[PDB]
């Protein structure tokens, strides 16, 4: 869980970030609230334009699924009723897969969720709560639950999982499970052992995340 | 195409739907408007034509050839239709394209024997249509141009033997020398149905008030398929009595040779 | 199968021309009165181009309307029968063509004030019937003529030219064979000036050559400009004679 | 009206009340099929519902939504 | 292709008594729908027609309705897209006389006809012409089911590649489609298709009565 | 309720009379409630010089012309990704076992194929193209498209291929118009789809003399207002292929996940039973 | 500089600039009738005033 | 040429005072005031178009040989409505921009009797509807040059009882009046914009030579004889003939051509080129020996 | 979407150029220094010019050459813009004036110029050829997109 | 009895005019087209003829509506769950349920959902709200309430998402219908707190809307039950 992130790296965007886990590096940008196209307009809420760009080649139907899952996470996070008839552009440019993209899209999705959240924070958009996402996998022989697996670990996996939780109260209370994307097959005992150990390492991550946020931002403030 | 008020259209209908039918111009129900035709102006192509109507309607046809294996290439004559400032996809374009390809099929209204080179190879003919301007259904306009173009087309002459089954010689053509494409291009006439009257070469304003229309092909001195009823407009389309359909076929059957005669001049 | 060269020691080219000859130029104004406000039929060599200028007129969509200047649009239709070998696909969406269209627009945006026809649209439709080298230069001349025929105000003529380079010396007005053989430079020249509206080099060109090649092109373009004035004035004299 | 009779009468006579035979080669049986529902008991076995009964569930809710004000 | 999944582009495709079944109103996605299945000999045709409308067009100043028809390939990719547009143009030339357009000003009616299947058996030592009367039957049913006012019931028949559509009890013609075949079949095809029309008409009227009941 | 019609649109629909024109290898018609699904499987021959999947083209008809909506894009990819990850179609099952065609001089036509050679090898490869049409949509439709595709994949026949003497002129490589072999897929990995939802309702209920979960979401009302949802692909073996979870309107308690697994397993039993009979 | 003054009443309304009229004359009573929203029954009275 | 006249040609795409040229300099006198068709740099005055140099007083301008028709204030024009929006119509006239109309620039049925209504601005389509033809006078001009129209007269209004045809606007000049009565009981409306309306002579026209509820009705005169209809067709063809020869259309020219065309039995004979050319040529020569 | 610039800015910057001054404190013939960063993988390069940030990724896969060119491999350059570089850019707008120009400049500079030896991309003539792809990602914009992309 | 009870589209019902003999005097029955019927022209043997023809498949119902007597009969066709109801269209005087799409300063534009019938029952207009094919309407600031027509704060009257029952004064243009909530039975009917984020709110006072759940009170224009 030794992730590294930077905030406010882009000039011509309201908010931006660069999240890195292992190899997987994703840069995200957020502009909003701004004037929406007629087909995008929502009478009462904010409209989200979510774009995902791959590390190699052009955007295909694969990234269209990454956009859809990322939408399921970001939508309830943002206090959309604050911006009626308005638009918020959210663009993710995956710079480095950190995994065999021909087989997996696990780490890229989690990194996009974390980066998008950070970019929304930087942009100063109304959020109902906080959020964190981690990729999880299960081994073929050992059947161990590995949090933040490497590319080599994924090759020899039986199932791959994306978990994104909604946190409140100083990152101590799990408000809800925004997204759980499990591909593979499962046993109940392993799942809750995963959730128990997973919650611990997530809580450690938030604490680290809070440290990073304060350290960088405080010199800017008075 | 043309936009007319309710008053103008009714007056036009009265003028044309009358028992002694009168064109707004004054034409007779079988008189065509004057056209101009240019041929053999594209040296890069095997044949070419350019037709200009009286209302400024202009169409350009080009004829190119290509040696193909007639055992794998079923269609030996491909018609392609285009309009600058117009998308290719449009309903009108594809319909006319589909229609024209049927009019000039290999074994329907065209002597495809004159395209054969050897046992195994034949000449594929590409008929490219470019409609610069048009104010009505250009199907008959294009037809006249294709006719003129195909009657002034010159194809390369073969030198090598014509038996690929045995000796199998590569198709070679003698330099300079060419043979004129002897063929009988069909014509496509379009009629307008206003009440109980039938008009040859419908004008723009005439087509707007017409109840229906007919597209009748013509080849070898007789009526031939494709024959299609067509709505010239979409606001005044009505069903027609069968005798009108038989009247139209009869009308073309007697005035077509006159058109061909004025068109057959080299 | 055959082989061919570029420039012989006898100073002769593949087609027979010498190093400094313009091809046959024929020009034609008011060719499509019932189809456009302005029209021109260009014959520069074997090149055959129909140019139609429609406007200034009402935009078809109020969304696309400028209250300070007219909207200028250009669509080039390179027909499938323009070359010897018929192209199977359409060339309309081709990135090479989009660049050409864009290039031409950029050129004439600075050549027409385009400040005296607000809330209108000028549509320029072009049909290339036959192609044989220097098609870009011929496209420029066709638009300039057609625009003038439409009575649309502009600051000056824009003449287009094609340049061919072999060894030390470039060849004026290149055809397809020469274009195939050697790199060419397409020049947009404004009026009788030395100012270029369009400078187009798509193939490799020694840096020494360009200064001299430009000098040849500008001189040739001036001749082309003179011919165009003669072409329209001569037509007017002919038309007046016809009237008489 | 008498003209109506000869033409109208002729037109009415023509149909002949001809018999109709119903069949579906493939699509017809499956596509026009009305909506249906099933319920899985504690046994894990699916259970069907009478068509009349299913409607009753509909009409009972409509009465419980309208009339039964609180 | 970045829109759909076409798969590997370096690959190649595979290289090798009249009976009617009518059903309408089985689609809740649109305003009117129809299912037409016909089996004759070894040849059978099943197509679905979907009608959406009449729906208002913003800014439209048209004093009458606007009909749009599009044919689609449901399963077997046989008919050319160019030919589908031609039939569509033919079909619209028919229903513009059939549909009472004066009833729907500033409105438009979109008609989708899915040719999910046609089965053809050919023995070895036109084509779409036979499907046309079934398309007319489907649309006329789907329009009448949708609530669209029709001046008369539109029906047709196919005789030796010659299709001709009738209304007002065969007294008049709303469409004529002739391809290939043979000459001097004018009087014969008009009589044979008129029988097919009357047959298709009564079954169409009975269909509405049945489902409507 | 679910009622299907399998192999009705395929060329291998009838044993005696085989369609010479139809190129459909496998097919399925499905209608769950109001929504109708029509799946057709086509094929291709590709030269080859762990598990794979098919390339689906879903067309959801809403009565609007234009390009493919974001719905059709995601589903096509979601069907392709799930099949690929559920390990239904191995790359070895797509291997083309070719043959030879030797012709007598009008004396006879001979075709020869060998079973033994292919086993020893243990090479053209098959590619399965799919097209899914959707009529009368009323809610989340991914599950319906998946189930119809699964039933279609259960019944696929791959026609054998062979070449008449030819030289690497133009040469046409052909499949046989009659002979074919059934596609062998893992029934142990075969899964089925079902959707679930989480919501809270404030309203009070009168009495006359704590979260709630809904199974198989339909109607606009449920698709629009329920933001906590669960999607499962479950297998009869009890192995589970995939799980879709997204809570956007309410908390998702672990007790509700378990019910979904039980509900999904029950659905798999039901779907599995239908396939058998 | 060109325009010429004439009494307003005689001339029919003119597009041209040169014609000059002191007051517009179609419904002078009526124009002002619209402004104070005077009913047409009083119209005869209003015209007289 | 019994059915169709087809002119053919081979090997060709088509058939067939100081001089002015582009980059040309007109004068070098800085005193001049440069007008349209020109541009200047210090003392030098250049031409921007191809045309003839015009000198009016101190105002140097170059009159183009070709171009769009221009609306002058007070012109009598005939236009067809293009669009209806808000409280105005935009009526095609044939210029660079659509004509502008203001709900307050038209006259309601029942007139003076009629009371002002705020429902008129929402029911403009009941007066002018897209496609309708009408007489109108160019009331005013906008900054760019666009025209504001008005029909505040009995002379102006919706057109009916006839047929429409158009000629280049250069062939029709300004005059004292553009509505003319002609033999055959038909009336011509020669719009300055080139838009021409030929109708059956109404009572209004007759009165000039010597119902307010139905001024926007699409209905025509239920009794229009064939002799008037065949007259309209003839007048139409001769006008097109005059236009074909670049002859300026005037009331005298039209009637003269109409009677001269009587030589030809069938009216449809007037559509042929040689007939049109001779008719126009006969008019010019007639004016020669009469002048 | 049209960006809004104050009349005051347009007068200020124009007047500053007449005084040989500019906002970023540069010269007229001076080019902003270019920073080039390579990733872990080959073909991964990041170019930075002041605030302008572009990223390029080179990739290749086995493919079959065109019939016309059996000895040459395949080479394509992608420069699709995105709202990440600024909301002024429409997502996927590959037909806009500036977009098509930029696309054509790069193509004529690298593709047409023959900067890459496409003949050396051939494995077996008329059968298998390498297909090199250059994907340019416009991360953010502070001008000079064409210059950034070529580098 | 003379005319068929049920008519399919295209079936002849009754001629243009009709008459009968009773009480020694001719009674004239005047047949007029209605919903489901269309007066068209049919000619037989060169003879022109106008007759009422049904355009919808339904049972047929007649109803009288208004020396020598005088009469008027209304001929119509009624179909005979799914409901379509196209004949129904917003006309001056009708009551219509709408939903607020956007708020401006001088007016408030909405979209038409359902229309109140006549003697409650309503006619739901089915359309896509994510396209714009739904009929749009505009409520002027002067048409908000009869009380103080000049100065009206639109923010304190309506709200994005709130349901408003109004009556259409006029068609207007193709874009916006004219809507007035001047009377007592017109105004915001259904609404929630904080643009729909909070709980349900009910109408108490005509100018005040409260929520008996969170105790929140927002200023709206409320109607009367």
């Amino acid at each position: 869980m030794s992730v590294q992130a930077e905030i406010g790296i882009l000039d011509h965007v309201d908010g931006s970030s660069e999240f890195v886990s292992q190899d997987t590096k994703v840069i995200c940008s957020v502009t909003g609230p701004i004037e929406p196209k007629a087909r995008q307009e929502l009478p009462t809420q904010l409209a989200l334009e979510i774009i995902v760009r791959p590390a190699k080649g052009v955007a295909t139907t694969r990234e269209k699924v990454l956009e859809d899952k990322l939408r399921a996470v970001l939508t309830p996070l943002i206090t959309r009723h604050c911006y009626p008839r308005q638009l918020c552009q959210i663009t993710c440019q995956i710079l480095e897969s950190g995994e065999d993209e021909a087989e997996f899209s696990l780490r890229e999705l989690s990194c996009c969720i974390n980066a998008a959240f950070l970019a929304l924070v930087d942009a100063g958009i109304a959020l109902n709560s906080m959020c964190a996402s981690i990729p999880i996998a299960i081994i073929k022989d050992t059947s161990d639950i590995i949090v933040d697996p490497t590319a080599e670990q994924l090759k020899i996996s039986l199932s791959v999982h994306t978990l994104a939780l909604e946190f409140v109260n100083g990152g101590k209370v799990v408000k809800n499970v925004l997204l759980l994307d499990s591909n593979g097959d499962f046993n109940e005992d392993q799942l809750f052992s995963l959730l128990e150990l997973g919650e611990q390492k997530c809580q450690e991550l938030v604490t680290n995340i809070r440290r990073i946020i304060q350290d960088n931002i405080s010199p800017r403030l008075v | 195409h043309m936009s007319l008020s309710v008053a103008e259209k009714s007056y036009l209908y009265d003028s044309l739907a009358s028992t002694p039918s009168i064109r707004p111009d004054g034409r007779l129900p079988h008189q065509f408007r004057p056209i101009e035709i240019f041929t053999d102006f594209l040296p890069s192509s095997n044949g070419s034509s350019r037709i200009i109507a009286s209302d400024g309607s202009e169409c350009i046809v080009s004829i190119k050839s290509k040696v193909v294996d007639h055992h794998v290439e079923n269609e030996l004559l491909q018609v392609d239709v285009d309009i600058a400032g117009q998308r290719d996809d449009a309903l009108v374009v594809e319909t006319i394209t589909s229609l024209l390809n049927k009019v000039l099929k290999s074994g329907s209204g065209v002597d495809s024997s004159k395209l054969q080179l050897t046992k195994k190879y034949s000449f594929k003919i590409f008929v490219d249509v470019l409609v610069i301007s048009s104010h009505s259904h250009p199907i008959s306009l294009i037809s006249f141009a294709i006719y003129s173009a195909l009657n002034s087309t010159y194809l390369p002459k073969l030198i090598s033997a014509f038996d690929d089954l045995e000796v199998e010689e590569l198709p070679t053509f003698h330099d300079y020398d060419m043979v004129k494409l002897d063929i009988n291009p069909p014509l496509v006439f379009i009629l307008a149905v206003v009440g109980n009257n039938m008009l040859l070469d419908p004008a723009a304003n005439e087509s707007e008030v017409a109840n229906n229309g007919l597209i009748i092909s013509w080849s070898n001195g007789k009526i031939t398929s494709p024959i299609r009823s067509v709505a010239l407009n979409d606001s005044n389309v009505k069903s027609f009595k069968p005798h009108l359909l038989k009247q139209g076929l009869a009308m073309v059957e007697k005035y077509a040779p006159d058109v061909v005669r004025s068109l057959e001049n080299l | 199968m055959s082989r061919l060269e570029i420039y012989s020691p006898e100073g002769l080219r593949l087609d027979g021309r010498r190093w400094n000859e313009l091809r046959r130029f024929e020009s034609s104004i008011n060719t499509h009165p019932h189809a456009a406000d302005g029209s021109s039929y260009m014959e520069q060599g074997n090149n055959k181009i129909i140019t139609l200028v429609k406007g200034p007129k009402e935009p078809r969509l109020k969304s696309q309307m400028d209250t300070s200047k007219a909207l200028l649009n250009v669509s080039v239709n390179i027909t499938k029968f323009s070359k010897f070998e018929r192209s199977k696909s359409s060339h309309k969406n081709e990135r090479r063509v989009l660049e050409i269209q864009t290039s031409l627009v950029r050129m004439f945006e600075k050549n027409v004030m385009l400040n005296i026809y607000p809330r209108t649209v000028i549509d320029i439709e072009i049909h290339v019937l036959e192609q044989d080298g220097g098609i870009m230069g011929s496209l420029i001349n066709g638009i300039t003529l057609a625009l003038i025929d439409a009575g649309i105000s502009m600051f000056d003529y824009i003449s287009g030219i094609s340049v061919g380079l072999y060894d030390t010396t470039p060849l004026l007005d290149t055809n397809s064979l020469e274009e195939n053989a050697m790199s060419t430079v397409t020049l947009g020249v404004v009026g009788k000036s030395e100012k270029l509206s369009l400078l187009l080099v798509e193939d490799k060109i020694p840096l020494d050559r360009l200064e001299n090649v430009l000098a040849i092109g500008i001189a040739g373009a001036h001749r082309v400009r003179d011919l165009m004035d003669e072409e329209l004035r001569k037509h007017a004299q002919k038309r007046v004679s016809n009237a008489s | 009206m008498e003209r109506f009779s000869v033409l109208c009468n002729s037109n009415i006579s023509k149909s002949r009340a001809k018999p109709v035979t119903n069949s579906s080669i493939l699509l017809g049986k499956i596509l026009p099929r009305e909506e249906h529902d099933i319920a899985y008991s504690k046994d894990g076995l699916p259970n069907k519902v009478k068509t009349e009964d299913i409607r009753i569930r509909a009409q009972n809710f409509k009465s419980a939504l309208a009339n039964l004000e609180d | 292709d970045r829109r759909r999944l076409l798969g590997p582009a370096a690959a190649k495709p595979m290289a090798f008594e009249q009976e009617l079944s009518l059903h309408t109103g089985f689609i809740e996605n649109c305003n009117g729908s129809a299912l037409v299945e016909a089996r004759s000999l070894g040849h059978q045709t099943s197509l679905i027609s979907a009608v959406y409308g009449p729906r208002s067009i913003r800014g439209s100043f048209t004093s009458q309705g606007t009909i749009s028809i599009q044919l689609k390939n449901g399963l077997l990719e046989k008919y050319n897209t160019n030919e589908l547009k031609e039939v569509s143009s033919f079909l619209m030339g028919i229903f513009n006389s059939v549909v009472n357009l004066s009833r729907y000003p500033k409105s438009g009616i979109d008609i989708f006809v899915y040719l999910t299947y046609d089965k053809d058996l050919t023995n070895n030592p036109s084509q779409i012409s036979s499907l046309i009367p079934h398309c007319i039957t489907s649309i006329t049913l789907a329009l009448a089911d949708a609530g669209i006012e029709l001046v008369d019931m539109a029906g047709a028949g196919e005789a030796n590649g010659t299709v001709v559509s009738f209304i007002k009890n065969g007294e008049e013609i709303v469409g004529f489609w002739k391809d290939d075949g043979d000459d001097e079949d004018l009087l014969e095809c008009l009589d044979r298709c008129k029988e097919q029309y009357n047959r298709y008409r009564d079954l169409m009227i009975s269909c509405l009565m049945n489902q409507e009941t | 309720d679910v009622a299907i019609e399998n192999n009705t649109l395929s060329r291998y629909a009838d044993a005696g009379n085989i369609d010479t024109k139809n190129n459909i290898l496998g097919s399925n018609v499905l209608k769950s409630g109001k929504t109708i699904v029509i799946t057709s499987i086509t094929g291709g021959i590709i030269e080859e010089t762990n598990y794979a999947s098919v390339y689906p083209v879903v067309e959801v008809e809403r009565g609007r012309v234009g390009a493919c909506t974001d719905e059709e894009m995601t589903i096509s990819q979601k069907l392709h990704d799930s099949i690929l990850h559920s390990r239904i179609l191995p790359k070895k099952a797509l291997k083309v076992k070719a043959g030879v065609r030797s012709a007598n001089e009008d004396g006879t036509f001979s075709v020869l194929y060998p079973d033994e050679l292919e086993d020893d090898t243990l090479k053209w490869s098959y590619v399965l193209y799919a097209k899914i049409v959707v009529l009368s949509r009323t809610g989340p439709v991914f599950d319906l498209c998946w189930n119809s595709l699964m039933y279609a994949l259960q019944s696929v026949k791959l026609p054998r291929a062979f070449i008449d003497e030819r030289a690497s002129e133009t040469y046409e490589i052909i499949c046989d118009q009659t002979k074919s072999v059934p596609l062998m897929i893992n029934a142990k990995n075969i899964a089925f789809a079902s959707n679930y939802g989480i919501v809270e309702l404030d309203p009070e209920c009168q009495l006359q003399n704590n979260t709630v979960l809904i199974a198989d979401l339909d109607t606009e009302a449920e698709e629009t207002s329920i933001h906590s949802t669960i999607s499962i692909l479950a297998a009869p073996s009890g192995n589970y292929k995939q799980l879709t979870l997204m809570g956007g309107g309410a908390k998702i308690t672990p007790e509700m996940i378990k019910r979904s697994l039980l509900l999904s397993r029950v659905r798999a039993d039901d779907l599995s039973t239908r396939f058998n009979i | 500089a060109k325009r010429r003054f004439e009494y307003s009443k005689y001339r029919p309304l003119t597009p041209s600039s040169e014609v000059y009229s002191p007051i517009e004359k179609e419904s002078p009573w009526k124009i002002l009738m619209y402004q104070y929203n005077i009913p047409p029954e009083r119209e005869v009275l209003v015209r007289e005033l | 040429s019994e059915v169709i006249t087809i002119t053919k040609r081979n090997g060709a795409f088509q058939n067939s005072s100081q001089i002015v040229t582009p980059g040309e300099l007109v004068t070098d006198d800085p005193i001049w005031m440069r007008g349209h068709g020109t541009y200047f740099l210090d003392n030098m005055t250049y031409s921007s178009v191809a045309g003839t140099v015009s000198r009016v007083n101190r105002l140097l301008s170059v009159i183009p040989l070709k171009g769009r028709y221009a609306p002058e204030t007070g012109d009598h024009v005939v236009g067809r409505i293009a669009e209806v929006g808000n409280k105005r119509w935009k009526v095609d006239i044939g210029g660079k921009q659509h004509a502008v109309l203001m709900l307050g620039s038209v006259n309601l049925p029942g007139g003076i009797l009629r009371r002002k209504s705020e429902s008129d601005e929402l029911q403009m389509r009941s007066f002018l509807k897209e496609g309708d033809l009408l007489n109108a006078e160019v009331q005013s001009l906008f900054q760019d040059g666009s025209a504001s129209l008005h029909t505040r007269s009995l002379k102006y209004g919706k057109l009916r009882n006839g047929m429409f045809c158009q000629v280049p606007s250069s062939l029709i000049v300004r005059a004292k009046n553009h509505t003319h009565n002609l033999p055959g009981n038909i009336t011509v409306v020669l719009g300055v914009n080139g838009y021409i309306w030929l109708r059956k002579t109404s009572q209004m026209d007759l009165a000039r030579d010597t119902s307010s509820w139905q001024i926007y009705s699409d209905e025509n005169d239920p009794s229009i004889s064939n002799n008037i209809r065949q007259a309209i067709c003839r007048y139409a063809n001769v006008i097109k003939a005059l236009a074909f020869c670049e002859i300026g259309i005037t009331q005298q020219r039209i009637v003269s051509a109409y009677e001269a065309s009587m030589v030809y039995s069938n009216v449809g004979e007037l559509i042929e080129k040689n007939v049109m050319e001779s008719i126009g040529s006969d008019i010019l020569t007639a004016e020669k020996m009469r002048g | 979407k049209d960006i809004e610039i104050s009349a005051s800015e347009s007068k200020f910057i124009l007047e500053a150029l007449r005084q040989n001054y500019r906002l970023d404190g540069r010269s007229f013939d001076q080019f902003r220094d270019v920073e080039i960063t390579f990733g872990k993988e080959f073909g991964d390069v990041s170019v930075k010019m002041g605030n302008t940030k572009v990223h390029c990724r080179i990739s290749c896969q086995i493919a079959q050459p065109y019939e016309d060119r059996p000895f040459e491999g395949l080479f394509v350059i992608s420069t699709e813009i995105s709202p990440m570089a600024g909301s002024q850019f429409e997502n996927g707008n590959i037909t806009g004036e500036d977009e098509v120009l930029c696309s054509r400049i790069i193509e004529k500079s690298v593709r047409r110029s023959g900067a890459l030896d496409v003949e050396g991309l051939c494995i077996v003539a008329g059968s298998k050829c390498w297909a090199v792809r250059a994907d340019v990602h416009f991360l953010d914009c502070d001008g000079g997109f064409i210059d950034a992309s070529c580098i | 009895f003379q005319f068929p009870e049920i008519a399919y589209p295209g079936k002849l019902i009754c001629p243009q005019y009709g008459t009968e003999n009773k009480d020694g005097e001719d009674i004239i029955f005047n047949y007029v087209p209605g919903p489901g019927t269309k007066l068209i022209q049919y000619e037989h043997n060169g003879r022109t003829l106008e007759a009422i023809t049904a355009t919808l498949v339904g049972t047929v119902r007649c109803e009288e509506e208004k020396r020598r007597t005088v009469k008027n009969i209304l001929v119509s066709v009624l179909p005979g769950a799914n409901n379509d109801f196209a004949n129904n269209l917003p006309k001056e005087g009708d009551i219509v349920l709408t939903r607020v799409t956007r708020l401006s300063l001088q007016r408030a534009n909405v979209e038409i959902l359902a229309v109140e019938d006549k003697p409650a029952t309503f006619s739901v207009s089915q359309a896509s709200s994510d396209l714009g094919e739904t009929f749009r309407g505009i409520i002027r600031s002067q048409d908000v309430r009869s009380t103080d027509r000049d100065r009206v704060k639109v923010i304190e009257c309506f709200k994005p998402g709130d349901i408003v029952r109004a009556q259409v004064l006029s068609l207007g243009d193709g874009t916006n219908y004219y809507l007035t909530t001047a009377r007592n039975d017109l105004g915001v009917v259904f609404a929630r707190a904080a643009n729909g984020a909070g709980g349900l709110m009910y109408a108490t006072d005509w100018q005040m809307m409260t929520s008996p759940v969170t105790g929140a009170t927002e200023k709206r224009k409320c109607a009367k039950p």
